[PDB]
RNA sequence: GGCCAUGGAAGUCGGAAUCCGCUAAGGAGUGUGUAACAACUCACCGGCCGAAUGAACUAGCCCUGAAAAUGGAUGGCGCUCA
């Protein structure tokens, strides 16, 4: 993948934040989880990279 | 120590660095990284020689 | 807090004639007409002039107030859909297996046919929504142009194409293959 | 306060030499690197001054200074948009000669 | 349904002090039996006096000065919650000082589960200047030429059945 | 291209350091990218719109926390400006 296309793909697959209790895939700038099952927690962490 | 009179030459030597309004600011800049590792810089560490020089210790108007 | 009154101002460009009656908005412009029913929202409309419309919510709570600027934005998107159009550009992203994309017509319906995606023998078919135009870009290699008056249909068809090309049982950080929306603009450039 | 110190400080040197130097003029710039400026300064150690700052504040501090040097009386509705400040005391011919250049302009 | 009372009391005179100082309180109470009780409740929060060692001197109703002039009142409160003791300040629109206090008791009952027993009224003040108004939910009614409709009118019927379709215009 | 480590690390591998100068602005640097630079993005200061904004805390209702065995009990129906 050319770097221009690899950044486009990374925008949807990699550039995310993850809820620490229910593993939801959240926007990188999210402050709370959107799922009700975890209580809209603020305990987030960035999605890990290769 | 090693401030000597020959460090004021490194100023005119590297007189192509900090455009510091007055040439003494070259020394000031030169010294500014002299603490990078920290050595025998006037038998001490910079930020005490430099900072004080800006505060007004002796006087080196150097033309 | 029950805000006493909240207002938003629609702006109608020169060639556009909005027409509202009983929360059914019909926006007419050079590019055509679009209509939308808002019977699920409690809003009222006042025609300020031929170029401006007041949109009002009376005595609305926090969530019911939240539903007001979204009405404004939807009608503005209608206006720019009938005066400028919408255009989404998609780039075909693959590491090894080229994606063979065709515009087919089966059963009298237009379909987007994805083949060889990640080497699969499966043939993916995405129905092309009404009012949505597909085109294979000639000026760009591996580019799809999704265009139309309605932003909702265009973006949702684009999303269908993107979602059908998801990677299963792999590390998607490494296996970045898929079809992704690369550019969101308008038919009329600005 | 904190910033108001530096705020009134920017309003300190803002004048002082103001009366000392002569009537200045426009000083417009855009997309100018920091090195760019830095060098221009060297070309003006004593040739001129290279004052810079915000737009609205720069008015205010002096917009009311119509008591110490009223003179202006109207020499203010000219700081519009990106606007710096370059002092001087010489002649018009010896003005752009000691600036301009230092160009990185391009597409 | 409340009234505002002026209650005046004093310590019982002694041969040492034959004219103790007279203290007045403004009490919002439903009747005069509770008005004199609340007085002793608050004096024993402040002064070395009791109902047994004291004497009620005067109880008078305080009527609104302009009961048909629309005002904005600020009320300062000190209430007890399930966890602690808190100070609060709130604002109300009404024509009588008593009617704003009735709304206050309903209001802290509804949003904080604060019972009548858990509330101390520190001060009720009529706000003279429009700049004196701090709260949004009453400041929005101080705008010039305020108009608003009342959509979705529900009509109460005396009969169970109506032969024509319902309407909510108004 | 700061020092030292380092095959290379030049801000973005790792350690003493956290300074100076011009500045209104810039960290010996918050990231994506390189074998490494470069490159772009930030931190902060600018132009622009112009009236409000941010942070911490308290307690009400609601949600999560909240997993057991016949199908089933606010008494039942049902009830959402109740
Ligand atoms: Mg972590
Ligand atoms: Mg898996
Ligand atoms: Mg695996
Ligand atoms: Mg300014
Ligand atoms: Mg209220
Ligand atoms: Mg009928
Ligand atoms: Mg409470
Ligand atoms: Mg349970
Ligand atoms: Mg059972
Ligand atoms: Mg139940
Ligand atoms: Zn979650």
């Amino acid at each position: 993948i050319e770097p221009s296309l690899k950044a486009l793909a990374s925008k949807y697959n990699c550039e995310k934040s993850i809820c620490r209790k229910c593993y939801a895939r959240l926007p990188p700038r999210a402050t709370n989880c959107r799922k009700r099952k975890c209580g809209h927690t603020n305990q987030l962490r960035p999605k890990k990279k290769l | 120590n090693i401030p000597l009179d020959e460090i004021f030459e490194i100023a005119r030597k590297m007189q192509h660095k900090s455009f510091g309004k007055n040439l003494a600011s070259v020394s000031k800049e030169i010294l500014g990284t002299a603490q990078s590792v920290g050595c025998r810089v006037d038998g001490k560490n910079p930020h005490d020689i430099i900072d004080a020089i800006n505060a007004g210790e002796i006087d080196v108007p150097e033309n | 807090m029950k805000y006493i009154q909240t207002d938003q101002i629609l702006d109608i460009p020169e060639g556009v004639t909005v027409d509202i009656k009983a929360r059914v908005v019909k926006v007419t412009g050079p590019r055509g007409e679009l209509t939308k029913d808002l019977k699920h929202i409690d809003v009222t409309f006042n025609k300020i002039n031929n170029r401006a419309i007041k949109i009002t919510v009376h005595n609305g709570d926090r969530k019911h107030v939240a539903a007001l600027r979204t009405v404004k934005s939807l009608i503005a998107n209608l206006i720019t859909g009938v005066t400028k159009g919408y255009k989404y550009k998609m780039r075909f992203v693959y590491a090894h297996f080229p994606i063979n994309v065709n515009i087919i017509k089966k059963d009298g319906q237009d379909y987007v046919e994805i083949r060889n995606f990640l080497g699969e023998k499966r043939v993916r078919e995405v129905k092309i929504h009404e009012g949505v135009t597909m085109e294979i870009s000639s000026t760009q290699k591996d580019e799809l142009i999704v265009s139309g008056n309605s932003l909702e249909a265009v973006s949702q068809n684009a999303a269908d194409i993107q979602q059908i090309c998801r990677v299963r049982n792999k590390d998607i950080r490494k296996f970045l293959d898929g079809i992704y929306v690369s550019e969101r603009g308008t038919i009329v450039e600005e | 306060g904190g910033a108001r110190e530096k705020k009134v400080q920017y309003f300190s040197k803002l004048r002082e030499l103001l009366e000392e130097y002569k009537s200045i003029f426009v000083v417009g710039v855009d997309n100018v690197s920091s090195q760019q400026m830095h060098e221009i300064r060297k070309a003006l150690r004593g040739d001129a001054v290279v004052l810079m700052g915000k737009n609205t504040m720069v008015r205010r501090a002096i917009r009311g200074f119509l008591s110490e040097l009223p003179e202006f009386e109207k020499l203010l509705p000219f700081i519009k948009g990106n606007v710096g400040f370059i002092f001087t005391n010489g002649d018009l011919k010896s003005i752009r000669d000691i600036v301009v250049s230092n160009v990185v302009a391009a597409p | 349904r409340l009234n505002e009372y002026q209650v005046i009391g004093r310590n019982l005179p002694t041969e040492s002090v034959p004219e103790p100082k007279l203290f007045r309180m403004r009490i919002f109470a439903p009747n005069t039996v509770v008005a004199k009780s609340r007085y002793w409740y608050f004096l024993q929060k402040l002064h070395k006096v009791k109902k047994a060692s004291g004497e009620i001197v005067s109880v008078n109703i305080i009527s609104e000065a302009k009961p048909t002039k629309v005002k904005t009142f600020g009320i300062w409160l000190r209430y007890e919650s399930r966890s602690g003791i808190h100070n609060m300040y709130k604002e109300y629109r009404d024509v009588t000082r008593v009617g704003a206090v009735e709304t206050m008791y309903q209001d802290l009952a509804a949003r904080h589960r604060a019972r009548f027993r858990s509330i101390h009224i520190l001060k009720v003040v009529e706000l003279e200047k429009t700049d004196d108004v701090k709260r949004q939910y009453v400041k929005q009614f101080l705008t010039k030429d305020l108009k608003f409709p009342l959509p979705h009118r529900v009509q109460k019927s005396k009969k169970l059945f109506q032969a024509t379709a319902p309407t909510t215009f108004y």
